[PDB]
């Protein structure tokens, strides 16, 4: 079918950019190999690797979820990554949505509230691939769900949301409207494996911190505390927790 | 279930109670020993945001929901020594405080009003329970009466 | 036995209607007084604030103490009353701004306490961070003779009280400025902390 081509297109272009996109490296700097999927570029490795996950993403959203959602985060960060890097990735940037705000909706050209617009529409593309099966691959088959994954798209939103609010006068985000894109998360939280657990309420604590909110700390430690103690494993000393009960 | 506690000053309790259906008698299981009162004093520190903006997120006294966690929303009112009177409300669905909202701002009024005839015995000191016989009376009959 | 802090009692609702053992009212029914019957009282309190204390300034700090806790009940009555249990009352606006207070205890407190609103609330302007509230005769420290003004301190804790249990932590000090022919014209200097004093402006 031209849906069965249109579908080994969508599995190619996302890897295809993805490592291209993963060959980057203190943005490239004298690392001059064979040239096989290695350029080596000055500084422009964000340049080519934006128009292969621009082109990717295209190709994605003109075969329109999973995947699609995943293709737009990979522009999402594309754009976010050329904008990292001080270039002339601008207006092409900014332009490079063609097809982003085909599928999503951006509309926007400022300091990456036109990428809180695609985050947004990122997670709600996820959460239509949530109306699937729960997991799609070969491996992933007989998975958790498509709630183990969805968890590391959000709390990725969240640590990129909240360093735009600097405490200052001028409030990038208003103080409250991430304190809420945080709580839509109440996931039942009941298995998976405790090692994202731990992360997960560290990171939320320390978002937590950053914004100034001390006692909604001390609820994500009490958190933190009571899925350490009921785990069936057996664990170590490590100097970690003792700082971590020195501050609760 | 429902959950209402007066919290003082320094966040110090002076009431705590509980109130519930008869359908289920023994009320919040396995939250009241161990979520019931961390997101009380979690969720304090939102309503004492909310005590310096003059609109929220020309009345200033009652407050909406303020939170909504795993579907129980909790509700507050400053007054105006700031001595706040947050309330949890737990269902089975998802409960909506919207049908009682009209109904129980003459809940916390008629709390406010037993608080203010409690303060003005000299003995009553601040940041002490209220050990008070008449008080359980007076606040449960207007609990059964007014929801 | 209602609230002990050892545990939250749980009770079920829509129990019986129980017994009725102690009601009260909280309307005002202006019921007056003889001015010799206060100020007999108000030498009580010194009469024996002089003989318990040993330098002036605790006495001064521990004069303040009894209109602190006439301070923090009265806060509570007066807005609630002034805003209007089984009456239906309503709410103020639970005022949260410096000079949208100092109307309120200008014009209300004064007036409660003492028949007559107070005639004068003056900013400060030569600096910033003192804000006077003055008047013209201070009817409760009137009997006291000479020039100190120690025994000035019990109305100035009602002040005091009224700001510490609003969020606004302040502290007030008493001066005697005779100015023209009122020669106890008896300014308070209200002066809030610092650390009040970058919230209002955020």
């Amino acid at each position: 079918n031209r849906s069965q081509q249109k579908s080994l297109g969508r599995q190619m272009k996302i890897l295809g950019n993805f490592q291209l996109l993963a060959g980057r490296y203190v943005d490239a700097l004298n690392s001059f190999v064979d040239a096989i999927t290695t350029l080596y570029k000055v500084r422009d490795y964000l340049w080519l690797g934006s128009a292969l996950d621009g082109i990717s993403i295209c190709f994605l959203l003109l075969s329109y979820n999973s995947i699609s959602i995943a293709a737009m985060q990979s522009p999402r960060n594309s754009i976010m990554s050329l904008s990292a890097p001080a270039l002339n990735i601008d207006v092409e940037n900014i332009n490079l949505p063609l097809l982003i705000k085909c599928i999503s909706d951006k509309v926007l050209y400022y300091y990456d509230l036109s990428l809180m617009h695609n985050s947004e529409y990122a997670p709600q593309v996820v959460y239509c691939e949530f109306l699937l099966k729960t997991l799609t691959f070969m491996t992933s088959c007989y998975k958790s769900s498509e709630f183990s994954k969805d968890v590391l798209d959000n709390i990725v939103k969240n640590q990129h949301r909240a360093l735009s609010d600097i405490p200052n006068s001028p409030m990038f985000p208003r103080f409250e409207v991430y304190f809420y894109s945080n709580k839509l998360f109440e996931l039942q939280l009941k298995e998976m494996q405790v090692e994202a657990q731990i992360k997960i309420y560290s990171t939320m604590a320390e978002v937590y911190r950053l914004l100034g909110y001390k006692r909604k700390q001390l609820f994500v430690l009490r958190l933190l505390m009571v899925a350490l103690l009921a785990t069936p494993n057996k664990i170590a000393w490590h100097p970690d927790y003792r700082t971590l009960i020195d501050t609760i | 279930p429902q959950y209402f506690a007066i919290i003082g000053k320094k966040d110090n309790p002076v009431y705590e109670i509980e109130f519930t259906n008869a359908e289920n008698p023994q009320g919040f299981p396995q939250d009241l020993k161990e979520l019931n009162p961390f997101i009380l004093h979690a969720s304090l520190d939102i309503v004492e945001d909310l005590q310096w903006q003059i609109n929220p997120t020309t009345d200033n006294c009652y407050l909406g929901k303020v939170d909504h966690f795993y579907g129980l929303a909790i509700t507050a009112y400053i007054s105006y020594s700031g001595m706040k009177f947050v309330m949890i409300h737990g269902n089975s669905a998802n409960s909506s405080v919207v049908i009682d909202d009209n109904n129980m701002r003459s809940f916390y009024q008629e709390v406010h009003e037993l608080y203010v005839k409690t303060l003005m015995n000299p003995f009553y000191k601040i940041t002490d329970p209220i050990r008070s016989p008449a008080f359980d009376s007076r606040v449960r009959t207007l609990a059964r009466k007014h929801l | 036995t209602v609230g002990p802090k050892q545990a939250i009692t749980s009770e079920a609702s829509t129990t019986y209607i129980p017994s009725r053992i102690y009601s009260e009212s909280l309307l005002f029914k202006r019921q007056e007084a003889s001015l010799s019957a206060m100020a007999f009282l108000f030498q009580e309190m010194i009469s024996q604030l002089h003989r318990t204390c040993k330098t002036a300034g605790d006495f001064e700090t521990k004069l303040s103490d009894y209109g602190h806790n006439i301070g923090i009940r009265l806060l509570e009555l007066l807005n609630f009353r002034a805003s209007s249990s089984n009456y239906i009352t309503k709410m103020r606006r639970r005022d949260l701004k410096i000079l949208d207070i100092l109307q309120f205890i200008h014009g209300t407190l004064w007036s409660y306490l003492f028949n007559h609103v107070s005639d004068d609330l003056v900013k400060s302007s030569e600096r910033d961070n003192e804000y006077m509230i003055v008047d013209n005769f201070p009817t409760l420290t009137q009997f006291i003779p000479g020039e100190n003004v120690s025994c000035e301190y019990f109305v100035c804790g009602i002040i005091k009280g009224f700001l510490f249990n609003a969020g606004f932590p302040c502290g007030v000090t008493a001066h005697r400025m005779p100015q023209g022919g009122h020669s106890q014209r008896t300014v308070y200097l209200i002066q809030f902390d610092r650390q009040v004093l970058d919230r209002e402006g955020l």
